[PDB]
RNA sequence: AAUUAGCUCUUGUGUU
């Protein structure tokens, strides 16, 4: 079994480093200087370094040449315990959700309609907006009359409103958000949010 | 560290985790350590 | 074999028989390097959606298929070099599994994830 | 600085190159008068800058050549003219200041006092001044005995070639006290020491007699060889060059795990780190061998007591760096940071294969903002690591009374750490006669460490020694690489800025010729100093910056060269053409520095100390202009200072800067 | 009733 080593790298850019190493090895396999790495591991949450499986640290250093992502770990590498091999390879794992990005991060969103297209789903959410008064905030009930009075980008359909950010609201935002842009498992609300929505 | 040991338990990132935690706790009460990097904020200034 | 290498990091799928990380665009235009003799992925998008799912975790860059222990651990010593997802959650359709069984292929799930 | 050092520093930067790449050469710096702006370029005046809290600075423009070279031989040498870099502040009344050559009426029309000396910067509307720092002379072998170590003697030698980004490297050749007398070397960039014989073998001198000839020049008095015997005997298992290279590389900062890496690291540190002033070229081992031989020879002479140890307080051994060298020191690092930034940007934008626009690549604030911060806060170094380097180089100009400003514009700072129990640096050395005021010094915790110039003191600005080398070579001087080592003993060595170059047989004629040339200012400029040692057959020539000197009248046999004609022509000065510079040109007065001042013999006054009386000297060479010129600015307003007790003169020099006026 | 660090300069102790 070839030894395993840790190579330091920039955090967050571990996915494409393996692809670039593949390209290097495939392009160099016909040349007189082939890459001698036996495998490369970049787990889901391991960040800042990548595991390399090769017979010697000399092979690692010779093969990882030309890759800028690992320049921090080019000169120094640490030894991966052999008893930790399996430790490398294990991974552990009308609803309510919470959005992941934007200004609406980490707030309750009630799944109103589930679209069978499996790209976006309908969510009712409390607008965190300033009603086009401050921007050239606390979760508060949407005000249709105030957003009609302040003007700007507004399309009115009685209880329906299309406003800044192409936001669709009724009576309360009702808009489509991606399934991967929300967390569909692990909300478990309390009674206060139910009133809002042993 | 708590969320790492909750699920991951990689047992090797844990070593560096506890090492850095020990360093932070030690420097919180003693910034002048023999042969250790000093604690500084985003100014280059050692802490008090 | 540079063809196994995906062209980008957008919308990757993995086999439930190979767990081979690859774009859906390459799964339709190019297809799997080891499932093409058995399931014929090249030429159908819906068949790619059924065969391969995007719910995969971690990537391993299998470089030398005959010279690595991780391949023996993941039962991919006899599969081609390339990018391999550590574990894929899901099951292939009953029809696909039965067709593989009739053709001499044992369906061994790649779902090695710890289920709490 | 502005005229020469910036151009030299910008060109001396190495080319930056990087799937094709570019060339990106920098040349021909451009600079303008200060100007602010949205707005049109309008000349910003110092008074307006002082009132609006602006910064009196001028932009810097440089010519760039971008040449991307790829497959198929299609390269484009696109040249960008007058590319903006950043703003450099200008000290008032410089050749690039708006108040240059303007008359009294011209300045008064501008709300500027014609009596204002200039000589300060305006940063953020505050008037800053750079206190001239002092430090030890570089490229000179200095032998000191310290009693707090294992070494009986230690011939330290700092070295720096010419304003290079590499920090100055120090060579320590030291003799243990304790067989006995184990001569060792403490090389830079190497953690541990090494015996000298190993180094000499490493340079490529296996032949033992060759090493002895380089180290010892006299082969009839067997004392130097007696002391070097133990050192020679210690190095007996290393005979070949490469084993010595491995030996030296075994102690490096990164010891290569293989022997080849150790050899390459050792040859690198030998040919590019140790002794850079003599040269870090492809091959300089022949001259470096001679220089180390001379260093060990001086150490042996110290051991014999034939040559007394050098003194650390003697300003013949110290250099005073003014605004010029300090600003150049800052600019080296700032330019390197700019180059790293643009290189990183270009590299990041050539991975995608797109063409990068250098106008967007260069970040202007790298040069301007750092220089502004360092001048404002006085922390002389990088902003992120300011605590590492010195502080208080820049101080707010003290406008309390005119004498206060004049005193504060001529101030020297010794960087000896305060709160020190040492008392030697604080004392008044004999060499401060006519150079530093003997009465003006702070009374606080920094007594004797901060000083002031004498009235007629001048500080050499620095000049290239190449004309000196050419003149010296084309005369009877013989170069160092082509001499029989048997001829060294009966000969006189020649040093230029410390680099032992060549040899000579008759030094008296050489010195007389050099004196005539310096008097006529044909090839040797006035600030160049030539010193001859009689006991040790040595002649040293210095042209570098930082040396402190003063004018002195010349005596030919027993009468001054100044005569009634000069005084008559000078009395009618400011009318026809005639001035002090012409007085120097006729070879009547001369600039003497403190190192040459050892070999000179002064007459305080002509009539009193040159007439015929009871014979005391009868062989004067120079005469003082006026002895009261030894005093500084603040001390020269005291009436009858030679009738008081000296501490009272010091107190007056202190309190004259606080008088209302 | 509106802040802290750092740096520099300066005052008194330089009696005999
Ligand atoms: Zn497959």
């Amino acid at each position: 079994d070839p030894n395993l080593w840790t190579v330091k790298c920039k955090i967050g850019e571990e996915r494409a480093t393996a692809i670039s190493l593949m390209r290097k090895f495939i392009a160099y396999q016909f040349t007189d200087t082939p890459l001698q790495i036996k495998s490369v591991v970049a787990p889901e949450h391991v960040k800042g370094y990548i595991y390399v499986e090769a017979y010697k640290q000399t092979h690692v250093k010779q093969a990882i040449e030309g890759v800028g992502n690992l320049r921090l770990g080019y000169w120094n590498q640490q030894m991966v315990p052999i008893k930790e091999m399996t430790d490398v390879l294990k991974v552990v794992k009308k609803s309510w959700v919470r959005l992941k990005r934007g200004i609406y991060k980490d707030d309750i969103a009630q799944v109103d309609y589930v679209e069978p297209s499996q790209n976006t789903i309908s969510l009712k959410m409390i607008p965190r907006i300033d009603y086009d008064r401050i921007k050239a905030p606390p979760q508060r009930l949407f005000d249709a009359e105030k957003i009609r009075s302040l003007g700007g980008d507004v399309a009115s359909d009685g209880d329906f409103l299309i406003f800044e950010g192409n936001r669709y609201s009724r009576k309360f935002l009702f808009k489509s958000f991606a399934m991967s842009a929300v967390i569909t498992e692990g909300v478990k609300p309390t009674l206060s949010e139910l009133e809002k929505f042993r | 560290l708590r969320r790492n040991e909750q699920n991951g338990a990689a047992a090797h990132v844990i070593a560096e985790d506890v090492k850095l935690l020990q360093f932070h706790v030690a420097t919180m009460v003693d910034n002048e350590l023999p042969g250790l990097p000093r604690a500084m904020q985003k100014s280059g200034r050692p802490l008090k | 074999a540079l063809e196994t290498v995906p062209k980008d990091l957008r919308h990757l799928r993995a086999c439930l028989l190979c767990s081979l990380v690859k774009t859906i665009d390459q799964f339709e235009y190019d297809g799997c390097d080891n499932c093409d003799a058995y399931l014929q992925m090249k030429g159908n998008r819906e068949m790619v959606y059924d065969c391969t799912s995007s719910s995969f975790d971690g990537i391993i860059a299998m470089m030398s298929p005959e010279d690595s222990w991780v391949s023996k651990w993941q039962r991919v010593s006899n599969f081609k070099p390339g990018v391999y997802a550590v574990s894929v959650t899901g099951r292939l359709p009953q029809g696909i599994v039965r067709e593989l069984k009739s053709r001499g292929v044992a369906y061994k799930s790649r779902d090695t994830a710890i289920k709490t | 600085f502005i005229q020469m050092s910036v151009q030299r520093i910008v060109e001396d930067a190495p080319p930056i190159d990087l799937p094709p790449r570019y060339l990106l050469k920098f040349e021909q710096i451009y600079l303008s008068k200060p100007t602010h702006w949205d707005g049109a370029p309008s000349p910003m005046m110092p008074n307006e800058a002082r009132l609006r809290n602006l910064t009196y600075s001028a932009p810097l423009y440089v010519d760039i050549t971008k040449t991307v070279i790829k497959e198929g031989e299609e390269q484009l040498q696109t040249q960008h003219q007058k590319t903006f870099i950043g703003k450099i502040p200008i000290m008032l009344r410089s050749t690039y200041c708006l108040l240059n050559g303007l008359t009294d009426r011209d300045l008064c029309e501008l709300n500027e006092c014609p009596l204002d000396p200039g000589g300060y910067f305006i940063i953020n509307g505050s008037e800053k001044v750079l206190i001239a720092q002092e430090k030890m002379a570089t490229n000179t072998v200095y032998v000191f005995a310290k009693k707090d170590s294992k070494y009986a003697y230690t011939g330290e030698c700092r070295s720096c070639l010419e304003n290079s980004s590499r920090p100055t490297s120090t060579i320590w050749v030291s003799m243990l006290a304790r067989i006995g007398q184990r001569i060792v070397a403490t090389l830079p960039y190497i953690k541990q020491e090494v015996p000298i014989i190993i180094v000499f073998r490493a340079l490529g001198f296996v032949s033992d007699r060759d090493i002895l000839e380089h180290i010892i020049y006299d082969f009839e008095d067997p004392e130097m060889m007696e002391m070097v015997k133990p050192s020679l005997d210690e190095a007996f298992v290393i005979q070949e060059q490469n084993v010595a290279l491995n030996f030296i590389g075994s102690r490096g900062a990164k010891p290569g795990v293989t022997k080849e890496k150790r050899i390459k690291y050792a040859k690198e540190v030998l040919q590019k780190e140790m002794l850079p002033h003599v040269g870090v070229s492809d091959f300089c081992e022949t001259k470096k061998a001679y220089f180390l031989g001379y260093m060990v020879h001086r150490l042996l002479l110290a051991a014999l007591g034939r040559r007394e140890l050098d003194d650390r307080d003697h300003y013949g051994n110290k250099r005073l760096d003014l605004a010029g060298p300090l600003l150049a020191f800052l600019f080296r690092g700032m330019f390197k940071n700019l180059l790293k930034e643009v290189r990183i940007y270009a590299q990041k934008f050539i991975d995608r294969g797109k063409d990068f626009n250098l106008e967007l690549a260069i970040k202007t604030r790298i040069i301007s903002d750092g220089l502004k911060y360092s001048l404002a806060t006085g922390n002389w170094g990088d902003q992120k690591k300011a605590h590492q380097a010195r502080a208080g180089v820049s101080q707010v100009l003290n406008r309390l009374t005119f004498a206060s400003t004049l005193s504060h514009l001529r101030r020297l700072n010794s960087p000896i750490g305060r709160d020190g129990k040492l008392a030697k640096p604080r004392q008044l050395h004999n060499t401060l006669w006519g150079m530093v005021c003997p009465a003006e010094t702070p009374e606080g915790h920094a007594v004797g460490l901060v000083k002031n110039l004498a009235l007629m003191a001048y500080i050499s600005v620095g000049s290239q020694p190449s004309p000196i080398l050419e003149f010296l070579e084309e005369w009877s001087m013989e170069n160092l690489e082509e001499i029989s080592p048997a001829a060294i003993a009966d000969a006189t060595k020649i040093f230029v800025n410390g680099c032992w170059v060549g040899i000579h047989k008759d030094p008296e004629q050489l010195m007389n010729t050099l004196r005539k040339l310096r008097r006529q200012m044909d090839i040797i400029v006035s600030e160049v100093s030539m010193i001859r040692d009689i006991r040790e057959r040595e002649i040293r020539i210095y042209t570098d910056a930082g040396r402190i000197c003063r004018p002195l009248l010349i005596v030919e046999k027993q009468k001054l060269l100044l005569k009634k004609r000069h005084i008559d022509q000078l009395k009618e000065r400011e009318y026809n053409n005639y001035s002090w510079q012409d007085l120097v040109a006729s070879g009547v007065v001369e600039y003497i520095d403190t190192l040459e001042e050892e070999t000179v013999m002064l007459a305080m006054t002509p009539d009193d100390l040159q007439e015929k009386e009871v014979a005391y000297c009868s062989t004067y060479t120079h005469c003082e202009i006026h002895p009261s010129m030894i005093l500084g600015v603040c001390a020269s307003i005291i009436p009858f200072p030679d009738h008081n007790q000296s501490p009272r003169n010091t107190y007056q020099s202190a309190m004259g800067k606080q008088a209302m006026g």
